[PDB]
């Protein structure tokens, strides 16, 4: 009665207002890229280092 | 979406039959309104008025029932029709509710859709008798290292959190809830302790904080928080534990297990005497409803441990109990301290001092005691208790020339004491309680100085890890320490206080 | 696992206690065990690659 | 997830705001008076049915 009159009322007469996903993207964190691969680079390369350290410490084994 | 769900709900409205008894309010003030009418009213029936609030009937006096305004005053007016709803006090309860903020009523205040629920239990149902319940001997880990020790808690024993007023006395409730991740997680259903939090008379931001951070713990999913804020009304705030206990049998009949923590019962008492006073109801003791501890003890004993023949469930408990300036003297907390069995006395001076948490060893006390404890922990930690009460005793000593052997005391003793602080709001796994503990009671860090014993508990943990994770994981499993264990763990503690 | 490296490592370390020769040589071992450490952590901390297409 | 979550509850508060404009387009209409009809022989039936 009231039921079907509210019932008709509502579907009918109005339904969702605008509303766009353009909105949204502004109220969400998008994407962005993991930037970099990170490589790492060879460190103590050589008997540069070698050299350096038998000759550095000197300390013997005790 | 949203539309086809309202259309749904209009058409899931249907029209409605002759609703027996009616009354009109003879007068409503003060949130009492007494109706005058409701010739069949069951006592404490909920009673739904004009306005829309709901109310419950405690007193049905002899010409006029009294009915309790489950919100503002506004809503009900003198004289207006006061349908009879026709059943007792109950909310939803069911293994749907887990994950939900529900209030009082049980109407989802979450806002994540209908609660779904398998009964609707009634909130003032009697405890488990003499023949049914079955002594407790099952260990509760509550991750905290000096809870787990000090002052083990089993399952289906309410032990009292009763202490002064602020003092992060959640905090120490909260990080229960928070270990109990670790085996809840898993597939041993004989193993999940189901949650349920119970925050009463806390301000909307405070529960809204508990909310919070008990999803970013990634908690929520073993977790139903009945919430009944400050703001509302005395009735509901009344009823909240009486609902939330209900909540709490579903878990315990169906036969999980589950620990309910009533937060905080100083509270509870106070919207009681609100409704009593407010309806007239003779006064008592230090003004707070006469009987009151009639009140407390039967929320309080549907705590339980079912026997065998019951389906083995069980329904630990954890009430929180404010103390107005640590007076223990005090009328609300002697007799819930009366009706408890067990208490944890967090002590405001050790809260200042850095002990955080903050139980102050002495005045807490286990009456169920060594039936909990996961016998691991027992072992090796009998010790613990009894070296720690030397260092009580011989702590005021600490003010010149003292024999060696109070000097052994204080060194082993203050390094104790340091160790076993724990950082808040993070729990810590028994497998590796154990271990620590272990390395105090064998002396080993009795050497380290005070400022590194904090480093070197988290490096014996990593230590632990990558040395000897077989020795953890046989630990954690084995559950018991056999002595080719503790062997294996001297030389372990050996090793890493060498380096 | 890494456990087998590092178990050679801390026998060896309290062995490297019985050589004075070490300075800055038990530093760079306890550096190894750091980062290893990390790594463990790390693994351990792992997320799924991708999101659930199914549920999320 | 969460502001497509958000969105639908800001929907759902917009579109019943619009409900109650609707009933007090209802509230004045002879339908009014109409459906006291309605309810006249709807109480005729329930009572009696009783």
């Amino acid at each position: 009665n009231v039921i079907q009159d509210l019932y008709l009322r509502e579907l009918k007469d109005t339904k969702l207002a605008p509303s766009t996903l353009q909105d949204a993207e502004g109220n969400v964190k998008p994407w962005n890229p993991p930037q970099k691969p990170n490589l790492p680079e060879l460190e103590l390369q050589g008997p540069e280092a070698l050299k350096a350290y038998t000759e550095q410490n000197v300390e013997t084994a005790h | 979406e949203v539309s086809s769900i309202l259309e749904e709900r209009i058409k899931g409205v249907s029209d409605e039959a002759n609703l027996n008894e009616t009354g009109r309010v003879l007068a409503v003030g003060d949130g009492i309104a007494r109706v005058f009418g409701l010739n069949n009213i069951q006592a404490e029936e909920l009673v739904e008025f004009s306005s829309g609030v709901k109310g419950m009937a405690l007193n049905l006096e002899p010409g006029q029932v009294g009915i309790v305004l489950f919100g503002s005053d506004r809503l009900v007016k003198e004289g207006e029709l006061v349908k009879r709803t026709g059943n007792i006090v109950d909310v939803p309860v069911g293994p749907g509710l887990l994950g939900r903020v529900v209030d009082a009523l049980g109407n989802p205040i979450d806002g994540k859709g209908p609660i779904d629920a398998a009964g609707r239990s009634r909130a003032q149902v009697k405890a488990p008798g003499i023949l049914p319940r079955r002594s407790v001997h099952e260990p509760v880990q509550t991750g905290l290292k000096a809870v787990d020790a000090l002052v083990p808690i089993g399952r289906g024993q309410r032990e009292l959190i009763i202490g002064d007023r602020q003092t992060g006395k959640t905090a120490v409730a909260l990080d229960t809830i928070l270990n109990q991740k670790r085996w809840n997680n898993g597939s041993d259903e004989s193993k999940k302790l189901y949650c349920v939090y119970v925050a009463v008379g806390q301000k909307r931001s405070t529960v809204a904080q508990l909310v919070q951070t008990l999803e970013q713990h990634d908690a929520m999913k073993y977790s139903i928080i009945v919430a009944a804020t400050a703001s509302e009304a005395a009735p509901l705030q009344y009823l909240a534990p009486f609902t939330a206990a209900s909540i709490g049998e579903w878990f315990r009949d169906n036969g999980k297990h589950a620990l309910i923590v009533y937060d905080d019962l100083s509270k509870q008492a106070v919207a009681y005497r609100q409704l009593s006073l407010l309806l007239r109801r003779p006064p008592g003791r230090e003004a707070y409803p006469g009987d009151v501890f009639y009140l407390h003890s039967r929320l309080l004993e549907r705590a339980a441990k079912l026997s065998e023949k019951e389906g083995s469930g069980s329904l630990t408990a954890l009430p929180v109990i404010e103390t107005q300036g640590g007076d223990v003297s005090a009328y609300i907390p002697t007799n819930v301290i009366s009706i408890t069995d067990g208490q944890i006395f967090l002590e405001a001076e050790l809260f200042y001092k850095g002990i955080r948490p903050a139980i102050n060893v002495g005045l807490s006390v286990s009456r169920v005691g060594s039936a909990a404890q996961v016998k691991a922990l027992k072992q090796v930690a009998g010790s613990l208790k009894l070296f720690l009460a030397q260092y009580r005793e011989v702590a005021a000593f600490a003010q010149s020339d003292l024999d060696a052997s109070t000097k052994q005391t204080l060194v082993r003793g203050e390094r104790l004491t340091q160790l076993l602080k724990q950082n808040q709001y993070s729990p810590l796994a028994t497998e590796e309680q154990v271990p620590l503990i272990y390395a105090g009671v064998n002396g080993h860090l009795d050497g380290i100085e005070l400022s590194r014993i904090g480093e070197f508990e988290s490096s014996f943990l990593s230590y632990l890890k990558s040395n000897h994770n077989e020795l953890l994981t046989e630990i954690r499993e084995k559950g018991e320490l056999s002595k080719e264990l503790l062997a294996s763990l001297k030389s372990a503690t050996e090793s890493f206080v060498a380096t | 696992a890494k456990s087998a490296a590092n178990k050679l490592d801390w026998a060896k370390v309290i062995s490297s206690l019985r050589i004075t020769g070490s300075t800055a040589t038990q530093l760079s071992s306890f550096k190894k065990r750091n980062d290893e450490a990390r790594r463990q952590l790390l693994e351990l901390q792992s997320q799924p690659t991708e999101v659930d297409f199914s549920h999320y | 997830v969460r502001y497509e979550a958000s969105l639908r509850q800001l929907e759902q508060r917009q579109l019943a705001k619009s409900v109650i404009s609707r009933v007090q387009s209802e509230l004045g209409n002879p339908k009014f008076q109409e459906k006291v009809l309605q309810q006249s022989i709807s109480e005729i039936e329930q009572l009696l049915s009783k």
